[PDB]
RNA sequence: GAUGUGUGCU
DNA sequence: TCTGAATCTCTTCCAGCACACATCAGGACGC
DNA sequence: GCGTCCTTCGGAAGAGATTCAGA
C-alpha cells in the first residue's frame, strides 16, 4: 500500500443494519497510524496505532 | 485395565505426590560436557537416568546394581525410559493465579465471588487492594479500595482490620468462603426475586456452587501455589550440530518462571520495600501467565525473532494441538506413497505395486519366512541378504505378497472410499498401478497425484481388509443406492460408439444366429460395427423361484449389441443394450445387474465391460480436430437480438423507469437467455446436421460429431464445456459471486480477443481462489459433522415403536424432481399402507420395502407412505436397525451394530468440499439460469390453490395477496401431479377448480421488484413521508411529477429512526377506510428502497400497484457461493427476521394498545389464557381480531427459525424441513445424497432438553440434560407408581450440541480445548468412554463394527 | 511417439493444444519436404523456391 | 483363488461376526498345528479360513464346541 | 518411497515426517473417519497403538511378524501418556480410573 | 524439533 | 427505578497429504 | 574465539458484559 491517505468505507456488514461508516487512514513510509474513523452515533472519533 | 478418566484439580498436597524433586535453578545442560546440572531443569537426582541402568557420576554400570541410589550424586540406577513419567515441581515463594479459571469467559472467579472480572484482574496483577474481613467498619468484604483510598483506610482505620492485596488476597477470599451458606441464601434469593436476568446469573453461580460441593473439590485450590514442571523428555534440548542448543520454548518459559521465583525469594529474605517486593510479585504472576496459557493475557512474550512462541495451553488447543497432530491421526510404519499409472490390465481385486516398494513393506514378513525355510540363520543375516537383495529374496517376495490385501489410500480422503483394499501384483518400475473402475470413486486423476499404501500385519486387519475395505465389495456408494464403479471416460465412449447404428454398413440386411457370428462379420471386417441386422439371441429369465428359464428370440439389433451381448451374465432381458449406451444408462444397467444376479457375477461384468469398453475405444480412433467443432450461422443473429434488448434497457434505466440494479438484474437476465437460446441452437445443429443415404434419397441420422460423441455418452463432458468451445461462451462471475455485466462474445474455436480474454480471467481466477480459498469452510462442515455424529453406531435390532415421519414425493417448482420409488427405497415402513383399494392393506407393517416393492407401490400409485425415522427410534444411546432400513452400500438390511453416523457426515460433507474443488472445471461460468417469470402448465387436470388470498384487479382477473401461495396442477385421477410457487403481486388468467388445458399460460408477472398492492381502493395520502429526513424526492420542474425512493435504516437520520414510512388510504371526505373482513385501516407499509411514481390523493382502482423494490438476486449459485445455507441449517442459526407463529390454539385478539410497540393475547376457550406477545410494528399481520387459529400458524410472514417449528409443531415437521431445504439446495447442483444421513444429523441435533417441571424425577427445575437419560428415567418410573417429568424438545446446532456432550474428551479434542477442559476441572466429570473417539485416543477397539461384539462382552462382563 | 487422449480437449477448454497440433504437423510437412529435396542433391533454385 | 466374500455373507450373515470368527479359526490354524478341513492350494490362512465359512462346515457353533470337547478331552486326560 | 521398521521421534513415540528422514506417511484426522465408517475396528487399532504410538507393543509385534505368529497385543499410545503429562503440568489433575 | 519461502494433487 | 432488549466488547475458527530449500537455536559484553 | 547473563491490517459468529429505554 502506497504511503499517502486512504479513505477505506467498510460497507455493510459493520452495525449489523447496513449503516456505512467511514474510516481514514494516513499511512507512514516509517511512523505511527492516524486512523479517523466514524461512529454509529455520527461521532468522528481518531484513533492511531 | 480401566474403563473411566476422570478429570478434577490438583491440590498442592496431590502435586507434591506427584513431585519426585524440587527443581529451583534454571541450569540445562551446562554447555561442556553435556550432563544435566545439579539442580536445573534437567537433573538426575530428581527426575531421572540419562543413560540406561547407569548412575550419573558412574558409581554403578549394570543390572545388578538395579534399586540403589548413590551416595556422590544421588540418583537412582533405574531405566531411563522413566524420564517421560516422573515429574518435578516448583516451590513457589509467592502464590499466583491460574489464567485458566481466570480468563475463560465465564471467568470463575468472577462469577464465583459475584465481583466483576476488571476488579479481580486489577487487584491479581497489582494496580488496586481489594478487602478482607470488613470487620467493624463500613467496608464491605468485596470492596475495592485504590492507592490513594486503601492509604486513607489505613491512617482512619489502621486497627486490627487487615486488606491484602495480590494473588495472597485472591487465596484469603477463597479459603475463607463458605460454600453451604452461599448456596442457601443463593436458594434463598432464586426463590424471592422475580426477575429472570438475576434469576439466570443466581441459578449459574448456584451451579458452580453446586459443582463445587458434590465434587472433593474446594475454591482454594484454583489460585496455584506449587507449580509442577512437565518431564524432561518431553521438552528435549536435541544436540544440534555444533555447541549451541535447541531452542524449547518449555525450557526457556521455566527458566523465566525460575528467575522470578528465586528473585523474588532473595528480595523477600533480604526485607526488600514492599513496591519493589510488589513488582516482582507481578513480574512473577505474569511470567506463570505467559508459562502457563501465553497469549491470553494482553501480550504474548517472544524470545527470539519476534515469534509468539507456545507455553502449555497451544500444545493441548488447536490445529497443531496434540488431540488433532498426534492422537486423533498418527504417523504409521509399514506406509509407502508414489505417483500412480493406469495399467488397464488389472481387476477390482487387484492393484500394482512396485517391486522395491513391496521389499520394503513386507520386510518383516520376508525376514520371518526366511528364517522359517532355515536359508538364514539368525536376524542379521536376514538383514544382509535383504539389503544385498539376493535373488532368493525377489522369489520369497512374491510368496508373502500372494494374497495379503494392502491400503490404497490417497491423500484428501473425503468419504468412506477413499481406503479400498486390493491384492497387490508385483510389476516392475516406482509407480503404483491403479485400476481405473475405482479411479472414479478415490477421485484420483492420473495427472501427477500421490498415493499411500499400507499393510494389514495382524491376521484380523487382514481379514478386515478381504471381508470388508475389498474394492470388490465396495462397488456401492453410501451416499445412495447408486453404483460407485461407473466407467467412464474412455469405456463410456467406446461403448457408445459400438451400441450406435447408422444407415449404411459393408452388410446391413443380413441375418446372424447369435453374437459369434457378429463378432466374426466385425474382425474380418464383412460388416460395420453399425448395422442394423437381426440376430437370433437366447436371452434367460428367472420367473422361477431362482430357475432360469430359456427362450430365444429373432431381435432388430446392430452387430456392437451383438458383440457386447457376449459379455452379459445369464439372467438379464436383453432391452438393456439395444440403445445408445451412454454413461447413466451402463450406470443403471450395473445397478439392475447388482439387484437382480447379486455381487459375483456384478463384478466379472464389470470387469468385462472394462475390457469390452478398452478394445473397441481403441479401435474406434475417436479422435478430435479443430474441424470438429462447428459454429453455428445464426449466434450472430442471437447477440445482435439481444444486444438490442440491452440497448432498449439502456434508455429504460436512463430515463428513470428501472434503476442501476434494476438494469443489472435484467441485463444478466437477457444474457443468460441469449446464452441458453445459442447453446441449444448450437447443440441441435451439431447433432442433426448429417446426411446419409440408404441407398436411395438422403436420410438424416444423429450426428457422429467426434465432440457429439463425448458430449452425449457422458463420457467427460456436459453442455457447458462444449457450449463454450462453439457459439458462446457466456458470462463469467467473480470471486465475491457477482456476475460480469458484459459476457465475451466468442468461442475458444475461433479465438478471443485481447480484452475478452482479460475478462474470461475474472471468472478462471473465481474459480482458482474459490476452490483454495473456500473449501476450508466445506472441510470445516465435514470435519464439525464427523465430530458431531461419531458417538451415533446401530445398538438394537428393533426398536418396536408405531412413530415415523410422513414421506410424500416432492414438487417444488418444476416437474417430478425425485418420485416416491427414489426417496422411500430402502427404508422399513412404519405402518400398514393402505393402498387406493380401501380398506385393504398393501404392505404389511415391518417390511423393508425393496424394488420389487418400490414398483408395487408406483404400479398401484400411491401417494403418500407412513416409513421409520431413524429421528423417531426409541433405543438408547444409538438407533435401532429397523428405525434406519438398508445398508446403502449392499442389498440387505443393516447389520446391527455398525457406525452410521460417520457414513452420514461424510456423505453430507463431501459432495460440497468434492464439488467446490471442481467449479474451475466449467471455466468461470455464473450459469445463472434465466429466471423465468411465467407458468406454463403442460399437464392436463384441475387446480388445487392452497393457502391462496387473492383479490380482483381492476382487469378483473386474480390477483395473489399471499407470500406462502403455491399453484398446484392435479391430474383426472385426483393425485398430485405437478406444483409452482406463484409470487407475490402476480395476476392469474385462471383460479381453482376449472380443469386447465395442457399447454397454456396461467399466471404472469415481472421477476425483478416484486410490487406492494392493495385491497380497496380510494385516495393516498402521503403520511409520514417528509423529503430529506426520511426520503429522497426527485421532482422534474417541467412536468412536476414525484418519483421518490425511501431511505433503510442505515442512511436515514439518526432522530427520525422514529418515523417509518407507509402509505394510507383515504376516502374523498379523507375518512378512514376498512379492510374487507374487519374495521382496521389499511396502513401499507414500505419497505427500504421503494420507488413510488405516484401523486398524493390520486383515485386507484382495487388490486394495483403502488410501490416497487428491488430483489438484487445476483449471484453464480453455485456450490461454493451458495452453501453457507447448509452451515446455517445445520448450526441452526436464528433468521434475520423471524416468522412468528402461533404458539397455543385458541381465539386471536389484541389486549393493550401500543405497549411501546402492538400486543396481541391468545386465549383458549376451556384452559388458562396467560399468554402475550409482543409484535413489532415491522410486519403486518395475516389474522384478525376475530378469528380462530391453531398452534404452528404464522401470524406474520418471513423463514422459519428452527426453534420455534420444533418447539410448536414438533420433531417431524422440523426435521422435515430442514431435510426438504438441504435437499433442494443439493439438489440444486444435481447430487443425490439419500435422506438418512441428513435425518441422523438432525436427531443428532435433539439430545439436550430442558425440563418443563421436575415431577417425580431428581432433576432440577430449569437443569439441561439429555434427553436419552429423560426417557430412560420416565421410562423407570412409570413402571412404579410415580409420575414421569414433562420436558420439551431442545435444538442446538452441531457445534453447540457437540461442544456439550457428556464424554469430555471428545469436546476437548474438537474445539475450545481450554473452554472444555476448565469446565471438566471445575465439574469434576467423569468420562465413560462410551463413544468413537474416546476409544480412539484411548486406543482400544472402537465400539462401532468388529470390535463392537468385543465391547458387548467387555461391557457385559462387568 | 506419443499416444495421447482426446477427451482432455473438451472438458478442460485448452482447445489451443489442437492448433499447435496442427500447426506443428504442417512445419513438420514442410521440414519433411526439405529433407526430401536436400536427400537427393537438387540445385539450390528449387530449395530458394520452395 | 479368493475375490470376494459373498457367499460366506450369505452363510453367516452379519458382516463383522463373519471377521471374528474367521480371525479365530486362523489364528487356530496358524500359530498353532490344527489341521484344515479343506485342503489348501497354496493359500494364505484367511482364505482357507474363508473357504472353511463357505462350504458351511465351520461357524462359531461349532468352533466354540470343538474347542469345549478339546478342553474336556485334555483335561480327563491327565487322569 | 516406502518405509519398515526404523527411527522414531523423541517428544513422541511416533515415526518420522518426511522422505529424507525414512519416515511413513500420516494416517490423518480425516483417514480414520474412513476406517470407522466401515467399522475395521481392528486394523484401525493397529494403525494408532501397536504400529506406530506404543514402545513394547512396537516391538511386540515386530517380534510376533518376524516368529510366524500374526497376533497383536496393544498396550497405550505413549502420545497419550504425553498429552497426560502435559495437562498434569498444568493445574488439572487428569488420570487413569481402576 | 520449530519457523520462513517455493511447489504438486485435489 | 427495576428490568428486559439492544448494543459493546472479547474470544474461536478458518482442508488434507506430500516434496524441496533455507535458518535457528541469547547475542552482548567482558576476557 | 571463550563464558556468563536479564506494530497496527479478517470477518462470521457466538457469548458475556455493559447501556438504553420505558412503563
Ligand atoms: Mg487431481
Ligand atoms: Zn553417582
Ligand atoms: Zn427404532
Amino acid at each position: 500500500r502506497s504511503p499517502g491517505v486512504f479513505f477505506d468505507s467498510d460497507k455493510g456488514k459493520t452495525h449489523s443494519s447496513g449503516k456505512v461508516l467511514y474510516n481514514a487512514r494516513i499511512i507512514p513510509y516509517r511512523g505511527s497510524w492516524l486512523d479517523f474513523e466514524f461512529d454509529p452515533k455520527d461521532n468522528l472519533f481518531v484513533r492511531i496505532d | 485395565e480401566f474403563d473411566a478418566i476422570k478429570i478434577a484439580l490438583a491440590s498442592p498436597d496431590m502435586i507434591r505426590s506427584w513431585s519426585f524433586g524440587e527443581v529451583k535453578k534454571p541450569e540445562t545442560i551446562n554447555y561442556r560436557t553435556f550432563k544435566p546440572e545439579r539442580d536445573g531443569l534437567f537433573c538426575a537426582r530428581i527426575f531421572g537416568p540419562v543413560k540406561d541402568y547407569e548412575c550419573l557420576c558412574g558409581k554403578y554400570k549394570r543390572l545388578k546394581h538395579r534399586g540403589v541410589i548413590c551416595e556422590k550424586c544421588g540418583v537412582e540406577v533405574t531405566q531411563t525410559k522413566v524420564r517421560r513419567e516422573r515429574m518435578g515441581h516448583i516451590e513457589l515463594a509467592s502464590p499466583t493465579a491460574h489464567i485458566w479459571f481466570l480468563k475463560s469467559l465465564p471467568s470463575r472467579i468472577g462469577l464465583l465471588l459475584d465481583m466483576p472480572l476488571r476488579d479481580i484482574e486489577r487487584v491479581l496483577y497489582f494496580e488496586s487492594y481489594v478487602v478482607i474481613e470488613g470487620g467493624m467498619t463500613n467496608l464491605e468484604r468485596q470492596q475495592i479500595l485504590t492507592e490513594e483510598q486503601y492509604l486513607d483506610a489505613l491512617e482512619e482505620f489502621g486497627d486490627e482490620f487487615d486488606a491484602k492485596m495480590g494473588a495472597e488476597a485472591i487465596q484469603a477470599l477463597l479459603k475463607s468462603m463458605d460454600l453451604e451458606q452461599e448456596c442457601e441464601q443463593l436458594r434463598e434469593e432464586l426463590n424471592e426475586t422475580n426477575s429472570e436476568t438475576k434469576r439466570k446469573k443466581l441459578t449459574k453461580r448456584i451451579k458452580l456452587l453446586e459443582a463445587f460441593v458434590q465434587s472433593g473439590n474446594k475454591p482454594e485450590w484454583m489460585i496455584l501455589t506449587v507449580l509442577p514442571v512437565l518431564p524432561p523428555d518431553l521438552r528435549p534440548l536435541v544436540p544440534l550440530d555444533g555447541g549451541r542448543f535447541a531452542t524449547s520454548d518449555l525450557n526457556d518459559l521455566y527458566r523465566r518462571v525460575i528467575n522470578r521465583n528465586n528473585r523474588l525469594k532473595r528480595l523477600l529474605d533480604l526485607a526488600a520495600p514492599d513496591i519493589i517486593v510488589r513488582n516482582e510479585k507481578r513480574m512473577l504472576q505474569e511470567a506463570v501467565d505467559a508459562l502457563l496459557d501465553n497469549g491470553r493475557r494482553g501480550r504474548a512474550i517472544t524470545g527470539s525473532n519476534k515469534r509468539p512462541l507456545k507455553s502449555l495451553a497451544d500444545m493441548i488447543k488447536g490445529k497443531q494441538g496434540r488431540f488433532r497432530q498426534n492422537l486423533l491421526g498418527k504417523r504409521v510404519d509399514y506406509s509407502g506413497r508414489s505417483v500412480i499409472t493406469v495399467g488397464p490390465y488389472l481387476r477390482l481385486h487387484q492393484c500394482g505395486l512396485p517391486k522395491k516398494m513391496a521389499l520394503e513393506l513386507f520386510k518383516p514378513f520376508i525376514y520371518g519366512k526366511l528364517e522359517l525355510r532355515g536359508l538364514a540363520t539368525t536376524i542379521k543375516a536376514a538383514k544382509k541378504m535383504v539389503e544385498r537383495e539376493e535373488a532368493v529374496v525377489w522369489d520369497i517376495l512374491d510368496e508373502v505378497i500372494r494374497e495379503h490385501p494392502v491400503l490404497l489410500n490417497r491423500a484428501p480422503t473425503l468419504h468412506r472410499l477413499g481406503i479400498q483394499a486390493f491384492e497387490p501384483v508385483l510389476i516392475e518400475g516406482k509407480a503404483i498401478q491403479l485400476h481405473p473402475l475405482v479411479c472414479a470413486a478415490y477421485n484420483a486423476d492420473f495427472d501427477g497425484d500421490q498415493m499411500a499404501v499400507h499393510v494389514p500385519l495382524t491376521l484380523e486387519a487382514q481379514l478386515e481388509a478381504r471381508a470388508l475395505m475389498m474394492s470388490t465389495n465396495n462397488i456401492l456408494s453410501p451416499a445412495n443406492g447408486e453404483p460407485i464403479i461407473v466407467p467412464s471416460q474412455d469405456v463410456v465412449l467406446g461403448l457408445y460408439y459400438m451400441t450406435r447404428d447408422c444407415v449404411n454398413a459393408k452388410g446391413e440386411g443380413m441375418v446372424l444366429t447369435g453374437p459369434k457370428e457378429a463378432e466374426r462379420l466385425y474382425r474380418s471386417g464383412l460388416a460395420s460395427l453399425h448395422a442394423r441386422v437381426k440376430v437370433r439371441i437366447t436371452e434367460y429369465e428367472k420367473d422361477a423361484n431362482g430357475e432360469l428359464v430359456a427362450k430365444t428370440s429373432l431381435k432388430d439389433t446392430t452387430v456392437g449389441r451383438a458383440i457386447l451381448w457376449m459379455i452379459v451374465p445369464k439372467g438379464l432381458p436383453y432391452s438393456i443394450v439395444n440403445q445408445a449406451l451412454g454413461k447413466k444408462a451402463i450406470s443403471k444397467m450395473l445397478n439392475t445387474c447388482y439387484r437382480i444376479l447379486g455381487l459375483k457375477p456384478t463384478v466379472i461384468f464389470a470387469d468385462q465391460i472394462m475390457y469390452t469398453g478398452f478394445a473397441y475405444a481403441a479401435r474406434s480412433g475417436a479422435s478430435v480436430g479443430i474441424d470438429d467443432m462447428v459454429i453455428p450461422e445464426k449466434k450472430h443473429e442471437i447477440i445482435s437480438e439481444a444486444e438490442a434488448e440491452v440497448a432498449e434497457i439502456q434508455e429504460q434505466f436512463q430515463s428513470g423507469l428501472v434503476t442501476a440494479g434494476e438494469r443489472y438484474n435484467k441485463v444478466i437476465d437477457i444474457w443468460a437467455a441469449a446464452n441458453d437460446r445459442v447453446s441449444k441452437a448450437m447443440m441441435d445443429n451439431l447433432q442433426t446436421e448429417t446426411v446419409i443415404n440408404r441407398d436411395g434419397q438422403e436420410e438424416k441420422q444423429v450426428s457422429f460429431n467426434s465432440i457429439y460423441m463425448m458430449a452425449d455418452s457422458g463420457a467427460r463432458g456436459s453442455a457447458a464445456q462444449i457450449r463454450q468451445l462453439a457459439g458462446m461462451r457466456g458470462l463469467m462471475a467473480k470471486p465475491d459471486g457477482s456476475i460480469i455485466e458484459t459476457p465475451i462474445t466468442a468461442n475458444f474455436r475461433e479465438g478471443l480477443n485481447v480484452l475478452q480474454y482479460f475478462i474470461s480471467t475474472h471468472g478462471a481466477r473465481k474459480g482458482l481462489a474459490d476452490t483454495a480459498l473456500k473449501t476450508a469452510n466445506s472441510g470445516y462442515l465435514t470435519r464439525r459433522l464427523v465430530d458431531v455424529a461419531q458417538d451415533l453406531v446401530v445398538t438394537e435390532d428393533d426398536c418396536g415403536t408405531h412413530e415415523g415421519i410422513m414421506m410424500t414425493p416432492v414438487i417444488e417448482g418444476g416437474d417430478v424432481k425425485e418420485p416416491l420409488r427414489d426417496r422411500v427405497l430402502g427404508r422399513v415402513t412404519a405402518e400398514d399402507v393402505l393402498k387406493p383399494g380401501t380398506a385393504d392393506i398393501l404392505v404389511p407393517r415391518n417390511t423393508l420395502l425393496h424394488e420389487q416393492w418400490c414398483d408395487l407401490l408406483e404400479e398401484n400409485s400411491v401417494d403418500a407412505v407412513k416409513v421409520r425415522s431413524v429421528v423417531s427410534c426409541d433405543t438408547d444411546f444409538g438407533v435401532c436397525a429397523h428405525c434406519y432400513g438398508r445398508d446403502l452400500a449392499r442389498g440387505h438390511i443393516i447389520n446391527k451394530g455398525e457406525a452410521i453416523g460417520v457414513i452420514a457426515a461424510q456423505s453430507i460433507g463431501e459432495p460440497g468440499t468434492q464439488l467446490t474443488m471442481r467449479t474451475f472445471h466449467i471455466g468461470g461460468a455464473a450459469s445463472r439460469a434465466a429466471a423465468e417469470s411465467s407458468i406454463q402448465v403442460k399437464n392436463k387436470g384441475s387446480i388445487k390453490l392452497s393457502n391462496v388470498k387473492s383479490v380482483v384487479n381492476s382487469s378483473g382477473k386474480l390477483v395473489i395477496t399471499s407470500r406462502n401461495t403455491e399453484l398446484k396442477l392435479i391430474d383426472e385421477f385426483g393425485r398430485t401431479k405437478e406444483s409452482y410457487k406463484v409470487p407475490y403481486g402476480a395476476v392469474l388468467a385462471k383460479g381453482d377448480g376449472e380443469q386447465v388445458a395442457g399447454g397454456e399460460t396461467v399466471a404472469n408477472w415481472d421477476p425483478h421488484t416484486m410490487p406492494v398492492i392493495t385491497e380497496v381502493s380510494g385516495f393516498v395520502r402521503f403520511t409520514d413521508m417528509i423529503d430529506g429526513q426520511t426520503i429522497t424526492r426527485q421532482t422534474d420542474e417541467l412536468t412536476g411529477l414525484s418519483s421518490l425512493v425511501v431511505l433503510d435504516s442505515a442512511e436515514r437520520t439518526a432522530g427520525g429512526k422514529d418515523l417509518r414510512p407507509a402509505l394510507k388510504i383515504v376516502d374523498a371526505q379523507g375518512n378512514d377506510v376498512l379492510i374487507p373482513g374487519t374495521d382496521m385501516p389499511a396502513q401499507y407499509f414500505l419497505p427500504g428502497k421503494a420507488i413510488v411514481q405516484l401523486e398524493d390523493g390520486v383515485q386507484i382502482s382495487s388490486g394495483d400497484t403502488l410501490a416497487r423494490i428491488p430483489q438484487e438476486s445476483g449471484g453464480t449459485k453455485d456450490i461454493t457461493g451458495g452453501l453457507p445455507r447448509v452451515a446455517d441449517l445445520f448450526e441452526a442459526r436464528r433468521p434475520k427476521e423471524p416468522a412468528i407463529l402461533a404458539e397455543i390454539s385458541g381465539i386471536v385478539s389484541f389486549g393493550k394498545e401500543t405497549k411501546g410497540k402492538r400486543r396481541l393475547v391468545i386465549t383458549p376457550v376451556d384452559g388458562s389464557d396467560p399468554y402475550e406477545e409482543m409484535i413489532p410494528k415491522w410486519r403486518q399481520l395475516n389474522v384478525f381480531e376475530g378469528e380462530r387459529v391453531e398452534r404452528g400458524d404464522v401470524i406474520s410472514d418471513g423463514p422459519e427459525a428452527p426453534h420455534d417449528i420444533l418447539r410448536l409443531r414438533g420433531v417431524h415437521a422440523v426435521t422435515r424441513y430442514i431435510v426438504n431445504e438441504v435437499q433442494d439446495v443439493y439438489r440444486l447442483q444435481g447430487v443425490k445424497i439419500n435422506d438418512k444421513h441428513i435425518e441422523v444429523i438432525v436427531r443428532q441435533m435433539l439430545r439436550k432438553a430442558t425440563i418443563v417441571n421436575a415431577g417425580s424425577s431428581d432433576f432440577l427445575e430449569g437443569e439441561q440434560v439429555e434427553y436419552s437419560r429423560v426417557k430412560i428415567a420416565n421410562r423407570e418410573l412409570e413402571a412404579n407408581g410415580k409420575v414421569g417429568a414433562t420436558y420439551s424438545r431442545d435444538l442446538l446446532g452441531i457445534t453447540k450440541a457437540s461442544l456439550a456432550t457428556e464424554s469430555f474428551i471428545s469436546a476437548a479434542s474438537f474445539q475450545e480445548t481450554t473452554r472444555v477442559l476448565t469446565e471438566a476441572a471445575v465439574a469434576g466429570k467423569r468420562d465413560e468412554l462410551r463413544g468413537l473417539k474416546e476409544n480412539v485416543i484411548v486406543g482400544r477397539l472402537i465400539p462401532a463394527g468388529t470390535g463392537y461384539a468385543y465391547h458387548q462382552d467387555r461391557m457385559r462382563r462387568r | 511417439d506419443i499416444v495421447l487422449n482426446p477427451l482432455g480437449v473438451p472438458s478442460r477448454m485448452n482447445i489451443g493444444q489442437i492448433l499447435e497440433t496442427h500447426l506443428g504437423m504442417a512445419a513438420k510437412g514442410i521440414g519433411d519436404k526439405i529433407n526430401a529435396m536436400l536427400k537427393q542433391q537438387q540445385e539450390v533454385a528449387k530449395l530458394r523456391e520452395f | 483363488a479368493r475375490v470376494t466374500v459373498q457367499d460366506a455373507v450369505e452363510k453367516i450373515g452379519n458382516r463383522f461376526d463373519l471377521v471374528l470368527v474367521a480371525a479365530r479359526r486362523a489364528r487356530q490354524m496358524q500359530v498353532g498345528g490344527k489341521d484344515p478341513l479343506v485342503p489348501e492350494e497354496n493359500d494364505k490362512t484367511t482364505v482357507i479360513a474363508l473357504r472353511e465359512i463357505e462350504e458351511g462346515l465351520i461357524n462359531n457353533q461349532i468352533l466354540d464346541v470343538r474347542e469345549r470337547q478339546e478342553q474336556q478331552e485334555q483335561e480327563a486326560a491327565e487322569l | 518411497h516406502a518405509r519398515s521398521t526404523g527411527s522414531y521421534s523423541l517428544v513422541t513415540q511416533q515415526p518420522l515426517g518426511g522422505k529424507a528422514q525414512f519416515g511413513g506417511q500420516r494416517f490423518g484426522e480425516m483417514e480414520v473417519w474412513a476406517l470407522e465408517a466401515y467399522g475395521a475396528a481392528y486394523t484401525l487399532q493397529e494403525m494408532l497403538t501397536v504400529k506406530s504410538d506404543d514402545v513394547n507393543g512396537r516391538t511386540k509385534m515386530y517380534k510376533n511378524i518376524v516368529d510366524g505368529n500374526h497376533q497383536m497385543e496393544p498396550g497405550m499410545p505413549e502420545s497419550f501418556n504425553v498429552l497426560l503429562k502435559e495437562i498434569r503440568s498444568l493445574g488439572i489433575n487428569i488420570e487413569l480410573e481402576d
